[PDB]
RNA sequence: AACUGU
RNA sequence: UCUCCAGGCAUACGCGUAUAACAACUCGGAUAACCAUUGUUAGUUAAUCAGAAUAGGCAAUAAUCACACUAUAAAUCACCUAUAACUUCUCUGUUAACCCAACACCGGAAUGCCUAAAGGAAAGAUCCAAAAAGAUAAAAGGAAAAGAA
RNA sequence: AACUAAUCCUAGCCCUAGCCCUACAAAUAUAAUUAUACUAUUAUAUAAAUCAAAACAUUUAUAAAAGUAUUGGAGA
């Protein structure tokens, strides 16, 4: 089966992804206590320094991943303290699982080939996909979120269809085992989740795509992670509750994810409404899964002496918001 | 470039060429020449024709006007050694 | 047989004067019918990193005659205890500081649940975390902190002044001082150096302060006060407290340190463990008195109080350590205070899978024995300072 | 010329990728202690895949070093060496490490070397004793497994007692 | 630039440039079936993808996103009349974006 | 650019495409360094594209239009390279007075013939380069003996060339 | 010994 | 489409174009059909799959869900202290019904998954000879069931 | 006048004479043919026996004087 990974630098890779999931991607945010958000700023800008200008910590070896890790730590950081502020205005965080860099699993067939050629020549073999994912950090509930749409909602904009094979493009099968996976087991009792938070690899980033020229594929290269990881974890959680593609989902499992190229910060949004992709349980089905990804923005812009520049409290409304919002 | 411990490829800059491009912009000269034009009579350059055209003239006029000595051959061009040219014609260092 | 020298090795013409021997220095290559050539050293012409060796400690410009013994996480006291109280010139007083015993008496500090969520914690560390039929101890032990720290953090909400302290990950610790003109230098890391903004109450009175001076550091001959310390003759003199100067929580509540090897013999004793927890704990306070009064020897009119906790994910070791004294070159006057609760056991034994014997489930998926008590003394640590 | 597969820095008492690098000069003066007798503790007794018979460790002051374990030695046991030549016999246990003229007649003893200096090459196999023949002044006589017995300078270190396996030349 | 010898590189040691390329490549259609953006190419075995980015970039000014090279093996099975195999040329085809 | 690959839109489908005659080394010679170095990226050009039409008419199973053109290109490409190979070869005899590019000297290998072996450049010493000391440029005494044989060899090769021409000959006679 | 198409 | 059969899929090793399309119907398949033969052209796409700095100091305690519990058969670089370096993604493998057995051999061939959703056809045609081989059935009998010596 | 077959002349060789001789790139002794460090680097004994002595043992060749004297299990 293909080895699919979340994070790639494939053209058009958010494209491949939905049509394989049968995903629509529509741009911005889905349709829809104070805390004293500038005491956050202050907690959030002593954060950083805690981290660049105040922790001391063996150097790395490499030198090569000392960027790498700074940007780990203050998100780290960043996600503890703000756990911690936003528990007494929301209890439910208090029960709420956050995951660690757990894994996420899924396994679904979409599209067919028949064997050109060998001893099966001429056998109609269906395309077998998975994708294994890490999300930076993920908050689990045991309650479903509010849906960010009714079931069954249809929008012009359409899945996409891709010319060439998979293989086509970079993605190779391999024959392992078949693993769907909610980032815990089903006897945890947070089976649905509320964000996920991922860190890009400095390989994706945003410098290096411009200089690559795939500009314009840095949001592709967001879109396609929080599709794949969204739709990979939300589906793992039907799963969990008897759900699969004959019998598909009563209720849209809906959720939320995050992107952070280190300093710039993605929001998106994701509700599942098909576990149905197979031929035949896709057979008889109009419902879409549809997905709603907000374009990255910075955090902050620049740390000086102690004393951090520029913070953009925008991007972190909508961890406030994120953080605060329950179940109804 | 040069694979590191673990196995693991670090690019060298320089050890990958750069391709130097002439501009072709305004050059009269092109993959064919006419049939119309004739062929001239070959006169490879050798070490003598390259002294004869180049280092005689200016040896023969210094050795007229008086003003040559062993001191200054370096002067007519003589290289003593091809080290510090980012082309070297020995040994060879420079790729085509 | 015994062989002196490595087992391992084991299983004319030039002196004539007026003229030189010819050799095959001119071919570029050995031809068995010229003479060896005399080759002088090399010269690449760039300094090499691959090919560069670092040069014998003594040669260092940093070199120092006086040897500067060095105590890092590996290093194991063969004396345990009484090694460690010799080096910090501390007294040891048996179990945790009274006031954290009344911490958790409050029934407010108690948890809701807190037996059952610890209990359901230890079955998501050990097995609901991965997917792994038998996680080993390099995973679950750090998990089993975390999650009771989270735990632990999430009493925020009955304590609002929990928000004043918050945790680092694995600062580095270390001083150097003498002791009888001993040189004595403590290495440390790991933790997450819980610290906030105030220092943690006193624990001992001025008057009991004096008392210490009574108490005399045990001695145990032959053995030198230095051994298992890295013996240095290239160091610097350093005292860090784990954070660059100007941090918020200038001072830390506790110090974290943890054994994950899965294998017994991978894993430290504890009474090395508290050895190593006591130098720890001692340096990152002596680094905070040398800050606020500065490189002079005296007796702490203020002590400092820091605390410590060292488990292996079944194991748990409290310690709490007060600084009560600057004047570390002589081995007898006022001494530092440090309660020490050790063996706290959260369980006997956990089977990460369900045990079925003669078809018969005797053993569920959860800890064996599990003992809240320890928690209640990980809380009360961990709450000490704000309740 | 050959790569040694003992290529560890530091000779160490825990096992070595296992092998554990044994010591047969039994009395090495270690740190913090004179050329006189000093004690040592036998930590734990275990089996050396290199060597026929099982390694006691023993651990004494501030050094630990594997040596061969002889008839009764086991874990928890305390052994004495001393380089020490008294007038009169030095208390001997099993399997201390002392000079011949400290041994008295007739204990029978292993790990002996042939010559003062050249180290523990005799009775180093399971169940092998040396039994010393006969003791004066400066000379004894020891009986070593090749069935030849001959004389050595007092100088010489011998450990008293049988080696581990004692019943291994009575095996049927 | 193919069967030359290129100057061993030392630290510090000048920029490799060829001022002369002695590489030489054919586009060819594709036989299998790739995204209309992607581009075969059939290159000397000897030059590295990175060359074949700087080829185009800087003797075409062509901009690549992407680039996919695989090596074929030539057939060995034919044999002329006195029975000896013939090798087919390997080549090199690469795939650009 | 892409197009430069390909041919004339008007020219695809022709029988042929009408070229002129290849470069000549004279007129290389009259030209400039610069003109040399620009010349030879304008003629690899067009060599490029005639192979790359070549290829797909392989593909295609169709000839190739005008043949003749590559095989111009290579002569006037082939033409450059000795031309610049000229002239670096003159000041390298000037400057340093070496007639080979790279160093080198004649050696003997262990069958006892003499090659020229071209000298490699190393980032270290020959003497501290064990393994350039490991490899052989020394004949073994058991050589004189082959020494012997190749010299009979050789003798043996001119008595069978004689014998080759005996028999040429008598069919000469009988031919005429 | 029985058993059975031995 | 029907009748019937029931070890299948990956990697390793080996092989080296036997792969696929087209065109041939002579040779090769231990006979044809059909191709595995003949000729032509194509193919196997990798930052992720696979292959391709140094000197000192210093390490007692198996595993077995490792805890209890014992045992004998005896089963574990790191990290510190300094020195040195100072911004990287190329190259190569990737096809196949394949290999070792003179063969399209009958057997030999490492590992993981799984047992039909995967993988397959015993019938060149006609006749219903005898004899021969294998299998099944036995009126009555039971060596002309599995127990004893 | 038949099928299978057959037909042919040079490919070249052989012996003396004469003559001695002194005439692409790239990769490679590492694991040869592996574009740059490792690891130091290397052939050759009386010629024997077979054989003859009908076996086998000392022994057994390889211009005229002259196959003579001498030598030899005085025998090949």
């Amino acid at each position: 089966k293909y080895v699919v990974h979340p994070q790639i630098s494939a053209l058009n890779a958010d494209r491949w992804y939905q049509s394989f999931t049968k995903t629509v991607f529509v741009s911005g945010l889905p349709p829809a206590p104070s805390l004293d958000l500038a005491a956050l700023r202050a907690a959030v800008c002593d954060c950083i320094l805690q981290e660049q200008v105040y922790v001391r910590r063996r150097r790395p070896r490499s030198l090569f991943d000392r960027r790498q890790a700074l940007a780990s730590s203050i998100l780290d950081q960043v996600v503890r303290t703000l756990v911690n502020l936003l528990a007494p205005l929301n209890p439910v965080l208090s029960t709420a699982a956050l995951d660690c860099k757990r894994s996420v699993d899924f396994y679904w067939l979409r599209g067919e080939e028949r064997i050109p050629a060998g001893h099966r020549k001429g056998h109609i073999d269906a395309l077998r996909y998975q994708i294994n994912d890490k999300p930076h950090n993920q908050i689990r509930i045991s309650k479903q979120l509010p849906e960010f749409v009714p079931l069954d909602y249809s929008i012009p904009t359409e899945i996409p269809v891709m010319k060439c094979k998979p293989d086509k493009l970079p993605l190779f099968r391999r024959q392992y085992e078949n693993s769907i996976f909610t980032g815990s087991k089903t006897a945890d009792p947070c089976c649905y989740g509320h964000t996920q938070f991922h860190l890009i690899p400095d390989r994706l980033k945003r410098e290096r795509l411009i200089r690559q020229n795939q500009a314009e594929q840095v949001e592709a290269v967001f879109r396609a992670n929080a599709i794949a990881s969204l739709f990979a974890w939300t589906g793992a959680q039907a799963m969990y509750q008897g759900f699969w593609s004959e019998a598909d989902v009563t209720r849209p499992f809906v959720s939320q994810a995050v992107i952070t190229d280190g300093k710039y910060f993605s929001f998106f949004c994701y509700q599942l409404n098909t576990l149905a992709l197979t031929v035949q349980a896709d057979q008889n089905n109009p419902r879409k899964n549809l997905c709603w990804g907000s374009q990255s923005q910075p955090l902050y812009e620049t740390v000086e002496d102690n004393d951090v520049k520029g913070f953009d409290d925008g991007t972190l409304l909508q961890i406030v918001h994120f953080l605060l919002n329950k179940p109804r | 470039g040069i694979y590191t411990s673990d196995r693991k490829f670090v690019q060298i800059k320089e050890m990958v060429p750069e391709f130097v491009v002439p501009d072709l912009t305004g050059f009269k000269l092109k993959p064919y020449v006419n049939y119309r034009a004739p062929a001239g009579i070959d006169t490879p350059l050798t070490a003598k024709a390259l002294f004869q055209e180049t280092v005689a003239p200016a040896i023969e006029k210094d050795f007229k006007e008086g003003t040559f000595d062993a001191n200054n051959l370096e002067k007519y061009g003589f290289e003593p050694t091809q080290e510090g040219k980012l082309f070297q014609l020995y040994p060879k260092n420079f790729p085509r | 047989a015994y062989e002196w020298g490595v087992r391992s090795t084991r299983k004319r013409v030039y002196e004539i004067p007026g003229l030189e021997p010819i050799t095959y220095e001119g071919k570029k290559h050995f031809v068995p019918w010229l003479a060896r050539p005399i080759f002088p050293p090399w010269e690449r012409g760039w300094n090499d990193p691959r090919f560069h060796r670092a040069a014998p400690i003594h040669e260092q410009t940093l070199y120092k005659e006086e040897p500067c013994y060095i105590f890092h996480q590996r290093c194991r006291l063969l004396e345990g205890m009484k090694q460690a109280l010799w080096l910090t010139k501390t007294k040891l007083i048996e179990g945790l500081p009274k006031k954290v015993l009344s911490l958790v008496d409050d029934p407010a500090n108690h948890i809701e649940n807190q037996e059952q969520r610890v209990l359901d914690i230890i079955s998501h560390a050990r097995l609901w975390h991965s997917t792994e039929d038998i996680p080993k101890r390099e995973t679950y032990c750090p998990l089993i902190v975390d999650s009771l720290i989270q735990l632990c953090k999430s009493q925020i909400l009955k304590h609002p002044s929990l928000a004043r302290r918050t945790s680092a990950q694995n600062c580095t610790l270390a001083t150097t001082w003498n002791r009888e003109s001993l040189l004595l230098q403590v290495r440390g890391t790991s933790s997450t150096i819980l610290s906030a903004k105030d220092p943690l109450p006193v624990i001992a009175s001025r008057e009991e302060v004096e008392a210490t001076r009574s108490h005399v550091l045990e001695t145990f001959y032959p053995i030198s006060p230095t051994i298992d310390l890295q013996e240095c003759h290239v160091y610097e003199v350093k005292d860090d407290t784990g954070f660059q100067e100007g941090y918020p929580y200038p001072h830390p509540h506790t110090l974290y340190f943890l054994e994950k090897a899965n294998l017994r013999p991978q894993r430290f004793l504890p009474e090395q463990l508290r050895a190593k927890m006591l130098l720890f704990a001692f340096a990152n306070a002596l680094a905070q008195a040398r800050l606020l009064y500065g490189n002079t020897a005296k007796v702490l009119e203020q002590p400092i109080v820091v605390q410590s906790v060292g488990t292996d994910g079944r194991v748990f070791q409290f310690l709490v350590l007060q600084l009560n004294t600057t004047d570390l070159a002589s081995s007898e006057g006022v001494k530092n205070l440090v309660w020490t609760d050790s063996d706290q056991l959260l369980y006997r034994h956990f089977w990460c899978r369900p045990v079925i014997k003669k078809k018969v489930v005797v053993e569920p998926v959860g800890p064996v024995d599990f003992q809240p008590e320890t928690f209640r003394k990980f809380l009360a640590l961990y709450l000490h300072g704000v309740v | 010329k050959f790569v040694s597969w003992k290529s560890r820095t530091k000779y160490t008492v825990k096992p070595v990728k296992n092998y554990r690098m044994i010591d047969f000069l039994r009395f090495r003066p270690e740190k913090e202690k004179a050329p006189e007798p000093f004690e040592e503790k036998v930590v734990v007794v275990r089996y050396d895949p290199c060597r026929s018979a099982d390694i006691a460790l023993v651990a004494g002051g501030s050094r630990k070093r594997w040596i061969i374990a002889t008839e009764n030695m086991k874990a928890g046991d305390t052994i004495l060496n001393s380089n020490h030549i008294g007038r009169m016999a030095v208390a001997a246990q099993e399997g201390d490490a002392h000079p011949l003229g400290a041994l008295p007649v007739g204990t029978l003893i292993n790990n002996v070397e042939s010559e003062p200096g050249r180290g523990a090459q005799y009775i180093r196999a399971a169940g092998t004793c040396g039994v010393l023949l006969r003791k004066v002044n400066g000379t004894a006589i020891i009986q070593l497994p090749s069935k030849r017995q001959m004389q050595v300078l007092e100088s010489c270190t011998a450990t008293v007692g049988r080696v581990s396996n004692v019943n291994h030349n009575q095996r049927v | 630039a193919r069967n030359v010898l290129y100057p061993l590189y030392q630290l510090g040691g000048p920029q490799l440039r060829v001022f002369r390329t002695n590489f030489f490549i054919q586009l060819v259609r594709p036989g299998t079936a790739q995204p209309e953006d992607t581009v075969q190419f059939r290159i000397p075995m000897e030059m590295t993808r990175v060359d074949l980015r700087n080829y185009l970039e800087q003797i075409y000014n062509v901009p690549v996103a992407a680039v996919r090279t695989r090596v074929q093996h030539g057939s060995n099975r034919r044999r002329d009349h006195k029975n000896v195999r013939i090798k087919k040329p390997d080549y090199k085809v690469a795939y650009v974006q | 650019g892409l197009e430069e690959f390909f041919d004339d839109p008007k020219n695809w489908g022709e029988e042929k495409v009408k070229s002129g005659a290849s470069w000549t080394c004279q007129q290389l010679r009259n030209k400039s360094n610069e003109d040399l170095h620009k010349l030879w990226y304008v003629l690899l050009k067009e060599r490029n594209m005639l192979l790359t039409l070549e290829q797909e008419a392989k593909r295609q199973r169709l000839p190739m239009p005008s043949p003749e053109r590559l095989e111009k290109v290579v002569d006037s490409m082939d033409n450059v390279d000795k031309v610049v190979q000229e002239r670096e070869d003159a000041l390298r005899l000037l400057q340093t007075g070496q007639e080979k590019p790279r160093p080198g000297a004649w050696r003997r290998d262990i069958f006892g013939r003499i090659v020229w072996h071209k000298f490699k450049q190393w980032p270290i010493p020959w003497y501290l380069n064990k393994r350039y000391n490991r490899r052989r440029f020394f004949a073994m005494p058991y050589v004189d003996r082959f020494i012997r044989l190749r010299i009979e060899k050789h003798a043996r090769i001119e008595a069978r060339k004689r014998s080759l021409q005996k028999k040429k000959e008598k069919i000469l006679h009988a031919k005429f």
